[PDB]
């Protein structure tokens, strides 16, 4: 949940 | 749509043309590449020297689509390794994204929220650098609405998430006044009815409560404890987990702070938290119990009147080792602050057998922990003249062998405790 990529 | 599957050198070609449209097209190709599930060529994109170009597209207000495509593109690079993030930051993206927060196009500022989220997520330094560039005002502004329901579902999810990252990490913790500034909105979010806003709100709070008392106190003082307790009883594990952590943190502070949690009704959820099927909930609930049994006798008493001792006994008797370890502690803590009655009570709940069985675990730490506890228990039994009936007990369930074989355990304080115990109560 640190970081999120899109799609 | 044939902006699918371009080669990097193609993307470069386009972004370098002097044709705003050609560039828009290539940037979309760039985003698409970077959006693929199998190893998006982030590195070569970086290596191609593209980041600054994307960064400057953020500033192109006439051409919203490019703003968006480049936003998204950087968002995805910024989501990779620290080093990848570092590259986004080194490009000057931060003030650029902050500027985009106020863009009239929701889908664009959302992208900006998202990216700032990833940058702040890298770790305390980037986080505080986002903060210095003044991200917090404009973020909060997007949440300045009479009713949070009127915002789009995933828009609010992103802001809640980004906000939580601005509360995340610990060396150093976020700036006090940045926290003061965020708290009220966080509180308002902790009350919204989206499971995902609630999970992240809970994390945010859990991060902010993971420090010294003054920090805990900031939180506790906004009166979120009732609301944390309620969430603690939720059906969604993504919500229980971070709520339970918050509570666990809070009870590491002052006893006054601990009591807020008790008053909130926290203890009532424990019968089920201490039996929860998810291993980690149990560990974390047990740990939490250990910090309550570390408090005053009237706090120990409240644990008693909620009938949590059987639950501790249960947890001591069978859980995965890591939980049993916390139970061990919870008991020792109990047996430290507890009144004579209270220590007696523990034994009547059948704490002696399952405690003893743990003496044959090959973890050096827990054994000391248990023995302190036996020590402690005999102590209340001395004050009653019952060291006998208790010795007998410990014999009949094979505890005596286990301790008497423990003088030949290597560790120093270990063989001395057993030594002491043997000498003192067993001849």
């Amino acid at each position: 949940y640190r970081r999120r990529r899109r799609y | 749509q044939g902006t699918v599957n371009w080669s990097v050198e193609d993307i470069v070609k386009g972004i370098n043309s002097n044709n705003l449209e050609s560039q828009l097209q290539a940037t979309q190709a760039a985003r698409k590449l970077l959006s693929r599930e199998k190893q998006p060529p982030i590195d070569n994109i970086i290596r191609a020297g593209l980041i600054p170009k994307f960064v400057s597209f953020l500033g192109k207000t006439d051409c919203s689509p490019i703003q968006f495509e480049s936003a998204w593109a950087l968002t995805n690079i910024a989501s990779g390794t620290s080093e990848q993030t570092k590259a986004v930051v080194d490009g000057g993206a931060i003030p650029a994204f902050i500027s985009l927060l106020a863009s009239p196009h929701a889908h664009i500022s959302e992208q900006a929220v998202w990216a700032l989220g990833n940058i702040a997520g890298d770790g305390s330094a980037f986080r505080d650098l986002v903060i210095k560039h003044g991200a917090i005002d404009p973020l909060l502004a997007l949440l300045a609405v009479p009713d949070l329901s009127t915002l789009a579902c995933g828009y609010l999810r992103n802001l809640t998430w980004t906000l939580s990252n601005l509360c995340r990490n610990k060396n150093p913790a976020p700036p006090l006044d940045a926290v003061e500034q965020i708290l009220p909105t966080l509180v308002r979010l902790l009350h919204h009815n989206d499971p995902e806003v609630l999970a992240d709100s809970c994390w945010a709070i859990s991060y902010l409560t993971d420090g010294p008392n003054e920090r805990i106190e900031m939180v506790v003082k906004k009166g979120v404890v009732p609301q944390l307790v309620k969430l603690l009883g939720a059906t969604e594990l993504p919500i229980v987990t971070p709520a339970l952590r918050a509570i666990g943190n809070i009870v590491t502070g002052t006893d006054e702070q601990t009591q807020k949690v008790i008053d909130a009704g926290a203890l009532a959820v424990f019968p089920s938290l201490l039996t929860n099927p998810k291993t980690n909930i149990q560990k974390e609930a047990t740990w939490t119990m250990s910090n309550i049994t570390a408090g005053r006798q009237d706090q120990i008493q409240q644990v008693v009147n909620h009938g949590l001792v059987p639950f501790l006994v249960g947890v001591l008797s069978k859980a995965d080792f890591k939980t049993q370890k916390e139970a061990a502690w919870a008991i020792t803590n109990y047996t430290s602050g507890g009144t004579v009655e209270q220590i007696v009570y523990l034994v009547h709940c059948g704490i002696i057998e399952p405690l003893m069985n743990l003496l044959s675990a090959k973890d050096t730490k827990i054994i000391q922990v248990i023995l302190d506890a036996i020590s402690n228990i005999f102590q209340a039994a001395e004050k009653l003249g019952e060291t006998e009936k208790l010795s007998i007990m410990i014999e009949e369930c094979g505890g005596l062998d286990k301790i008497e074989a423990l003088q030949r355990h290597e560790n120093e304080s270990v063989y001395k405790a057993s030594l002491n115990l043997i000498e003192k109560y067993f001849s």
